[PDB]
């Protein structure tokens, strides 16, 4: 917020599909949506198992 | 005059009596598809992305070497014959792929490492600049390279050079990314990165990191463990059984390449074998100038000083006193870095961010 | 008197076919534009002449006549959520004062 | 962990007393409160929560409102929040 | 507007977009452009109401009634009322979270905005399936005597594409028109999973099955008029994003053993 | 649901089940290669036995050639009420 920029997450679970040319696609998306975008500042979700 | 009514008014009556016809051949919908199969005959199968199956004649403004199975072509309304084949612009699938033109990277900030670079860059950089070397004498110059080393070393910024002189397309495979959840995606990714940099220029494949299939790790992937051996044998089909001239360069670093599987390496096809290890007092004298050059430093600290502190320390550890240093005075916000910062700075890496394991030690 | 002849009149606009709905992707030179029907295919039309292909970019909303199979004008531009689960976030309420000790 | 990846490590401490203290007033800040009750004891009889076991009693603390149907919230909903939030951190 | 009186195509507005013209969504599954007949205003209708198309041209004709058509529209009471609260025991302590945020906010929506709590806006279940989950909201049926709707999760795949995701919407749009409305979907993991969102190249996405349930019940509950309550299997199953701040916050589960 | 449409239009009824090893497992949803439409079978099985409609003059008979492959939750009473086993 101080920094004015769009928080965005990454769920991990989600970023592996199956098409043609975008299967592996998904995965680094999320980085052309931090380049059209330069306040990004990614933030990682879905870590690990907390039982 | 005489050579203007030969040329220019031919020329400009065809293109406007070319025009007219544009509009009874180009409809207004214009409806497009997927091309299936072509015929010798001049006629062809195409699927619209609603599905629908037609048998139509192979029209003009295409020929028989650019139609082939699976690209996308332009049909007609009412007729529904094929008008032309349009091609595929702005990259060929993905936007995001590694491809980039002319980095920014020089032989001074790699320095250091020359004794390993000799090899790398004959087996590399030669054949793309000077082609006429390995041409001339017959002698056929490797597919690619393979690095090992402790890590540290700066095994990225060995390639990354390249990609700058070459002046060519420069790729980069993660060795995570190899695998797929979907069983059979893996040789079709795998399928796809050659299939893409060989088409554009020989350019380069470099691969790094790959933790691929090694001691598990990926309880979200699954791959039975049969397609363990579908995805790995398809970089190594890729580099044996298909037919090249020597073009493609497929190079692959990572920590530890001893557990990966032999026959995956090819030996024979990769004659570079590039071993490092940690420098001595003398090499990280130099080093540690490449990162405080644009550095400003004060006049008590000296490079000798801090060079015989350092103590079984890799590339990168050396960087990372240098970025810590200037840390340490960005919260005082100091113009110059007095030595006061790279005492403690120096204290702090080999303490809390790098830790030293016994592996073999022995004394 | 206006509003009478209008109504009226309103017949006419009322047999035409309409329009369909499409998306614009990418454009030539020729004043062909690729418009991406979502139930049906994809369709090349040509620009309307009081427009050009200069204010055509991208993932745009546009709407697609039927009797002409032409371009009419633009509707709206593309969401900022994009293919299957995207979180934009723009200046959120979180601040210093909202985080104790 | 090795050095050119993370650059920066920050070791997060639990909360304590005198943390929960701070951060209770802020959630409970969005809600009906009462000023008879008090910032550091209610925190004092809660050990070890975490950030969103504070939020879950102010959470919670209009729960019991509801129940005897009144605008405030005073120190017999606190009571009976936090024992409802420790017997489920202590659960499974 | 008399004009066309015969069979018409039933759409479903959209957005506005210029004066006297609309985009809308006919029931065939190809979205048309049409002009607003003359008659009728932008404001007389709502940006989910479903209207009318012309046969061929598919222009705007007349607004139907704000009630929509999925399977027999779900009045919600035909013989319901079987048993009551009191012919269940010991599920008073997951009874007495339910009623508060289910039967609670309908009668009294001002105690809410007095304490300063967000209700929420519907109830999940979780526990081992196959035992109750079904006792409970069986019991607030019959005790509020309400407009209830109960649909199956896998009841809103249709075996057209469009249809699918037009009965999700239509669903929303009948609790809107009641105050107390309750929603109750069974077994809802079947169109709502952890990851398996994608199909791939098999139809379209299916996901605009899942993303219709997040659409609808972000824009809509401005008042918290209306409550929505899903049973499932395990928490595992249900996609993980669905309690996040913004949306259901609910979490309730079954005790076991 | 076009098997138990015809159970409110004929009263005697009885809809049996021959060896179903397969719908009436539990199987979860993680990858398996879109289950969705044998998932969402197993849902209609459980639906008509669960919700308020109420019919009692209808019989559900299930065979099966070993409890393990099925559903723990079909399992549960409410649904199978008396188990019948053949050894």
């Amino acid at each position: 917020h101080h920094t004015d920029c769009k928080f965005i997450r990454v769920s991990g679970a989600e970023l592996v599909q199956k098409y043609i040319g975008e299967g592996s696609r998904m995965v680094r998306e999320l980085f052309v949506m931090a380049r059209e975008h330069a306040p990004s500042i990614i933030f990682m979700d879905e870590i690990d198992s907390i039982g | 005059f005489v050579s203007n009514s030969e040329i220019l008014k031919p020329f400009e009556k065809k293109q406007e009596e070319e025009k007219k016809q544009l509009e009874e051949i180009r409809g207004n919908p214009l409806s497009i598809g997927t091309l299936e199969e072509i015929i010798d005959d001049d006629h062809a199968i195409v699927t619209s992305p609603t599905m629908p199956d037609y048998y139509v004649s192979i029209l003009s403004f295409v020929d028989k070497e650019l139609l082939e199975p699976g690209c996308s072509v332009l049909l007609h309304h009412k007729t529904m014959s094929i008008v032309g084949v349009l091609q595929d612009d702005a990259d060929p699938m993905v936007s995001v792929m590694k491809m980039d033109k002319s980095p920014t990277e020089s032989y001074s900030d790699i320095g250091g490492l020359e004794s390993q670079i000799q090899e790398i860059k004959e087996s590399v950089e030669l054949p793309l600049t000077h082609p006429e070397l390995y041409e001339e004498m017959g002698i056929k110059p490797p597919k690619g390279v393979i690095l090992y080393g402790a890590p540290g070393t700066g095994k990225t910024l060995l390639a990354k050079a390249v990609a700058n002189q070459t002046s060519a397309t420069f790729l980069r495979i993660v060795g995570s990314e190899l695998i797929q959840k979907y069983l059979g995606d893996g040789p079709r990714l795998c399928r796809q990165i050659f299939k893409v940099a060989g088409e554009n220029a020989p350019s380069i494949v470099f691969i790094d990191e790959i933790d691929a299939i090694g001691t598990k790790r990926y309880d979200s992937n699954s791959g039975g463990e049969r397609e363990i051996q579908r995805t790995m044998l398809e970089l190594l089909n890729q580099l044996d059984g298909f037919d090249d001239r020597g073009d493609v360069k497929v190079i692959m670093a990572t920590n530890k390449i001893e557990t990966l599987d032999p026959a995956l390496i090819r030996p024979g096809r990769i004659d570079r074998k590039i071993l490092f290890e940690n420098p001595d007092l003398s090499t990280k004298k130099k080093i540690l100038g490449i990162h405080t050059s644009k550095m400003n430093l004060s006049e008590d600290v000296n490079l000798e000083t801090l060079v015989t502190t350092k103590d079984d320390l890799s590339g990168a550890d050396i960087q990372a006193m240098c970025t810590e240093a200037g840390l340490l005075a960005l919260r005082e916000r100091r113009m110059q870095v007095t030595a006061e910062d790279f005492k403690q700075a120096k204290e702090r890496v080999m303490k809390n961010k790098v830790e030293e394991n016994l592996e073999g030690l022995y004394l | 008197n206006d509003k009478v002849r209008f109504i009226k009149d309103e017949l006419r606009l009322l047999q035409e076919p309409g329009s369909y709905v499409g998306e614009v992707i990418k454009i030539v030179s020729d004043k062909k534009v690729l418009v991406k029907v979502q139930p049906e295919g994809k369709y090349i039309v040509d620009v309307a002449k009081d427009i050009n292909v200069k204010d055509l970019k991208a993932s745009q909303r546009v709407c697609l006549r039927s009797d002409s199979y032409m371009l009419h004008k633009v509707l709206e531009n593309k969401a900022d959520p994009l293919v299957s689960l995207m979180m934009v976030e723009k200046v959120p309420d979180s601040t210093y004062d909202m985080v104790g000790g | 962990l090795r050095p050119g990846r993370i650059d920066r490590k920050i070791e997060f401490p639990p909360p304590s007393v005198a943390a929960r203290a701070e951060i209770l007033r802020i959630h409970s800040r969005k809600m009906n409160l009462t000023r008879g009750i008090n910032l550091r004891k209610v925190a004092e009889k809660m050990n070890g929560c975490s950030g969103a076991d504070v939020k879950g009693v102010c959470t919670e603390a209009g729960m019991y409102a509801l129940r005897e149907r009144r605008i405030h919230v005073t120190q017999e909903d606190f009571e009976l929040a936090v024992g409802k939030v420790m017997n489920k951190n202590q659960e499974t | 507007k008399r004009i066309q009186s015969v069979p018409l195509v039933i759409g479903q507005f959209l957005e506005p977009i210029d004066q006297n013209t609309g985009i809308v969504s006919s029931t065939t599954g190809m979205s048309y452009v049409v002009r607003i007949l003359s008659t009728l205003d932008r404001e007389l209708l709502k940006p989910s109401m479903s209207v009318a198309l012309h046969r061929h041209s598919n222009a705007l004709v007349d607004i139907l009634p704000p009630d929509s058509d999925s399977s027999i529209s779900v009045m919600g009471e035909n013989e319901k009322p079987d048993v009551t609260y009191a012919d269940v025991g010991g599920l008073d302590m997951q009874k007495q979270e339910i009623r508060e945020a289910v039967e609670l906010p309908l009668v009294q929506a001002d105690l809410y905005e007095q304490i300063g709590i967000d209700p929420p806006r519907g109830v999940l279940l979780y526990g081992p399936p196959g035992t109750g989950k079904t006792m409970l909201v069986k019991a607030v049926a019959n005790s509020t005597k309400a407009a209830f709707i109960r649909v199956n999760g896998s009841e809103f795949v249709h075996k057209y594409l469009g249809e699918g995701p037009r009965m999700v919407r239509d669903v929303f749009r009948l609790a809107r028109e009641n105050a107390p409305s309750i929603i109750f979907i069974d077994e809802v993991d079947s169109i709502a999973t952890k990851r398996f969102d994608a199909q791939t190249g098999s139809d379209r996405e299916v996901q605009r099955i899942l993303i219709e349930l997040l659409t609808q019940m972000d824009g809509f509950d401005q008042s918290t008029n209306v409550k929505v309550i899903m049973a499932t299997n395990r928490a595992d199953t249900l996609d993980p994003a669905l309690l996040r701040p913004g949306r259901l916050d609910r979490k309730i589960e079954f005790p076991s053993l | 649901r076009e098997m138990f449409a015809y159970a409110k239009e004929h009263e005697p009824c009885i809809i049996f089940m021959d060896e179903v090893d397969a719908i009436g497992g539990r199987r979860f949803s993680e990858g398996t290669s879109a289950d969705r439409e044998i998932q969402r079978t197993l849902m209609e099985l459980l639906t008509q036995m669960d919700g308020f409609d109420n019919l009692g003059q209808t019989k559900i008979i299930m065979a099966t050639n070993r409890p393990d492959t099925l559903d723990p939750a079909l399992l549960r009473p409410g649904r199978l009420d008396r188990k019948v086993e053949i050894p």
